[PDB]
């Protein structure tokens, strides 16, 4: 449970507990049983919502995938019939904001997908029911060039095919990382910049978005073409289980502008400003 | 007999005594250590410069005016030219240190202001430029001995050259979060009626087990001015902040011939 | 090599690795040669006066005729990628004339060696993926 | 993969030289021009697009533009030539 | 199953190996160690490198040919620019150090040749001049890591000013004395039949417990040609002689900033 | 799991792993 309250009464003494020093580093630490005169109060209530397998234990959303479906012609329609999204949780700013609360966690990712779908037009026909294929391509796999080519096959990328109509596909991912935890927040480049480089990198980008390589999700309709165009959108969750987490933050306050700790111009302006200082 | 505000560090051959200090916070409760064998990440023999670079170094001193508005350092990156330390540092691969942060700040009485010295883990400041994000440059993020400071105006330079640097705004402390929610870092304050030095004991902190200190700038330390100084006789009267660091319980792997980065 | 096609196979891989050099030539031809492996984060090593100064091994040629040099788990990573990642960068390695090689007369003086690639007793990987030699 | 869309460049010797080279990806890990040239930036929004501003062109110089794309190194170069009276 | 000719030496992060070497000498019967406490010169704390300065550093090879007629190097000081004990050195007043010394020559079974390998204590050499006498510049009589030649022909200078260097005479091994009798120095013969390669290991020998590296060189590498260099093909061929000298047990005293030396 | 790594020191003596023959077939 939480702390009781014991029942005190005054004091006059020199042992004095409501005077401290916030020099030393140190936080308040004075309990109400200290400075006024308190009854007995009996606390039942716990702490067991707040803990951080209970504050991520939603099924977030960390994108919206598209892909269509129909008889691609020229080379921009033939782009549309697949998707390939590097996997990363800052596409939102929800999920992200509930993780930058620590600069290093530890957990095992579980991501279920709920899948839409439309007709684009009206009087082109009718469809079939349709098969996702969804595939985790690992850093070092070939990225689809087509909808069809021969790394759709997944003969060991984890692939997934969801029949249209039935629950979303869930799995579990495990602890990936190859440090012994996610560097939310990475204060340093990817390589050293020598003493007279004829390589001039001097467009090294700063901090983490320079290390993360998670993988890639690629979407195809495993259909090939109707005659009706079928527009899908796929969101992509996600849900932090077994939470470990360290060394905390102060939580995002001015909106985001990228993947990095950067901040717009237009709102570096959070507060709204009282009328005076004696407001209530 | 003793008290809370006389207090000698020694480390190596260096030592710092103060007769008006406060308490001493060891950041998150642990104090800096050796890597044990059961967490070791390389397999070549480490390094373990024992007293050669265990010791306080003293930084350049800043001047807090009236108007200054923050200093920033990248701590296992302002040691880098720095003795024995940059020269353990450079010819190695991996690294971890401990630090012993003092931060030295002393006025008469009657002088007033406040200092909140902050260590901060991956201290990821924002870039300085619109036209990209996460950008920023080698020297700009680098500066090592002198530092930077913040700024009270946040001026994106169109130009994506003199872009690639810190935008270093006070209230937003860099990163976009607000200053005063800063204290759930391991800090102290400076007031100047009660202390005149803020000291920190910094284990080292990273997800790996050890890292590469030319790369990788571990802890940020962060002097935020929270009341400004006023001397009432001299209004525009300057005291130094000099910041006197210590490396801990260093440790080296992967020896090669030198590292030097670029200058520009 | 039969290492990297199994690597090509998986994604991050940690251990040393065992590099055993056969020298092929007559022999009279006896030599001295330097083997060498600079961990990254340097100038990549040119001379030999900047190659001694990682983990090194001086060879002398003779009647054993195969070196072994190691190169041994230095990484800031548990586990390095199986791509050209530069935040997973492994190290540089040369090979110098210690000394030289000397044949008499009657005796070649361009010849060859052969050198092999393994892996040590700590050497594991992760992740199982597609390849990318064959479409 | 990498793209450098002055590749014929006519110019005489001594002037200023804009080469804009960018990468098809969205993440340019590590990209950069290689010469040993002078060069500021010149400013261009866009993670992805960018220009560098040579100058003090001499010989005949050919500097290969590389891009850090999640699919391995790629190479890019320019042609350009000096005119003289 | 064991051999006498094959032998592997490993110092920190560096590693010999040789297939055709002789026995190794240690110098005097002692092994190098670090100061015991009982025979402790300065009370400061002494500074342990422990593996960065304990490895195997390769110098510049000489090239040995039919007319050549000595070389020579002062031991503590031909490392002045080694890694971390050329900055171990000079930031510190005091030093003490064993050394591994492995000499490298290697050749035919159709060459022919010998060469003394010397490592003589307190190795004071004769000035090149007559005009003064203990008359020797710093630089001159301090290469480091080129070393010096010997000569098979004493021409003093009437200069003092080009006369300021060792008159390095090869039968009087600079310093007056036959150069048949310097057996009686820790010492191997590279014979171009039997072996390549000298290891020497040679102990801290000086009146002192602890002494500055400096200024005091302590022990003299010295490399005779007993029997010149012959193949009957080519009379004018060339074989390297590389030096690889290991500093051993190192402690260092009297911290400060660095200390750089005349060049001129 | 997979092998440990044991605290080792240098060496200097007649026993030489680090020269193998793979003319052996090893």
């Amino acid at each position: 449970t939480a702390q009781s309250t014991p029942l005190t009464s005054g004091v006059n003494s020199q042992e004095v507990p409501a005077l401290t020093a916030v020099e030393t580093g140190a936080s308040g630490q004075a309990v109400p049983s200290d400075v006024i005169e308190t009854r007995h109060v009996v606390n039942y209530k716990t702490r067991s919502e707040s803990t951080l397998e209970s504050f991520f234990g939603r099924s977030a959303c960390v994108t919206i995938l598209e892909v269509e479906n129909f008889n691609a012609t020229t080379d921009a329609d033939r782009k549309k019939q697949f998707t390939t999204w590097a996997i990363t949780y800052t596409d939102t700013v929800q999920l992200r904001r509930k993780l930058e609360f620590f600069t290093y966690s530890r957990f095992d990712l579980e991501m279920t997908f709920v899948i839409t779908e439309r007709y684009y037009a009206s009087n082109t026909g009718h469809a079939r029911n349709q098969v996702y294929q969804l595939m985790y391509i690992p850093p070092g796999a070939p990225r689809p060039t087509a909808w069809d080519d021969y790394t759709w096959q997944s003969s060991s990328n984890p692939s997934v095919f969801y029949t249209y109509g039935s629950a979303p596909p869930r799995m579990s991912i495990p602890y990936v990382g190859i440090a012994n935890a996610y560097s939310h927040f990475y204060d340093g480049f990817a390589r050293v910049p020598l003493k007279d480089e004829t390589v001039d990198s001097g467009d090294t980008y700063y901090g983490l978005v320079t290390i993360n390589d998670f993988g890639t999700l690629a979407v195809r309709v495993v259909n090939e073409y109707n005659p009706a165009r079928i527009t899908s959108k796929i969101r992509v969750y996600m849900k932090p289980k077994h939470v470990r987490c360290w060394c905390p933050r102060p939580p995002r306050a001015v909106p985001y502008r990228g993947e990095g700790v950067d901040f717009k111009q237009d709102s570096i302006t959070p507060l709204t400003a009282v009328e005076n200082i004696n407001t209530f | 007999g003793y008290s809370d505000r006389v207090r000698q560090i020694t480390l190596g051959n260096s030592t710092i005594t103060t007769q008006e200090a406060a308490n001493a916070v060891v950041a998150y409760g642990e104090w800096p250590s050796y890597l044990d064998d059961k967490e070791a990440n390389p397999i070549d023999a480490p390094t373990e410069p024992d007293v050669s670079s265990n010791r306080f170094y003293t930084l350049d001193s800043v001047q807090w005016k009236s108007t200054s508005r923050g200093w920033w350092w990248k701590l296992p990156d302002a040691l880098k030219d720095m003795g024995m330390f940059g020269q353990n540092m450079y010819y190695h691969y991996l690294g971890r240190s401990g630090y012993t942060v003092h931060v030295q700040c002393n006025a008469s009485k009657f002088h007033q202001g406040a200092l909140g010295v902050f260590a901060i883990p991956e201290y990821v400041m924002a870039c300085n430029t619109e036209a990209k994000t996460s950008y920023v440059s080698y020297v700009n993020a680098n500066p090592g001995e002198k530092g930077g400071v913040f700024d009270n105006a946040y001026n994106p330079s169109a130009e994506a050259s003199e872009g690639r640097k810190f935008a270093a705004l006070d209230y937003l402390l860099g990163c976009g979060v607000l200053a005063g929610n800063a204290f759930v870092y391991p800090h102290q304050i400076i007031n100047l009626r009660t202390n005149n030095s803020a000291t920190l004991v910094l284990p080292y902190v990273n997800s790996l087990a050890i890292d590469c200190m030319a790369k990788h700038n571990n802890w940020g330390l962060v002097i935020l001015p929270l009341c400004k100084l006023d001397y009432a006789p001299n209004s525009s009267t300057e005291i130094p902040i000099t910041v006197t660091i210590a490396p801990m319980f260093t440790e080296f792997n992967g020896l090669r011939n030198i590292t030097v980065p670029a200058t520009q | 090599t039969m290492l990297g096609e199994i690597l090509n196979y998986y994604t991050h891989w940690t251990g040393s690795l065992r590099f055993t050099f056969l020298f092929c030539g007559s022999m009279m031809a006896t030599g001295k040669i330097l083997l060498s492996y600079s961990p990254p984060g340097a100038k990549p090593p040119t001379t030999r006066k900047d190659a001694m100064l990682g983990t090194h091994i001086i060879w002398d040629l003779g009647l054993q005729s195969s070196c072994t040099m190691l190169a041994p788990w230095i990484s800031n990573t548990v586990y390095r990628r199986c791509i050209k990642d530069d935040f997973t960068e492994g190290g540089y390695i040369t090979c110098f004339y210690q000394t030289r090689i000397v044949v008499p007369s009657g005796t070649p003086t361009s010849m060859f060696m052969l050198a092999f690639v393994s892996a040590c007793p700590d050497f594991s990987v992760r992740l199982l993926r597609d390849t990318n030699h064959i479409s | 993969q990498t793209s450098v869309s002055p590749s014929k460049v006519i110019l005489p010797r001594g002037g200023s030289v804009l080469v804009t080279c960018s990468t098809s990806c969205d993440q340019p890990k590590l990209l950069g021009i290689e010469t040993p040239l002078p060069k500021k930036e010149l400013l261009l929004p866009g993670n992805n697009r960018k220009v560098y501003e040579l100058s003090n062109v001499q010989e005949d110089s050919q500097p290969m533009c590389y891009s850090n794309c999640p699919d391995g190194q790629s190479t890019a170069k320019t042609f350009l030539t000096v005119y003289w009276t």
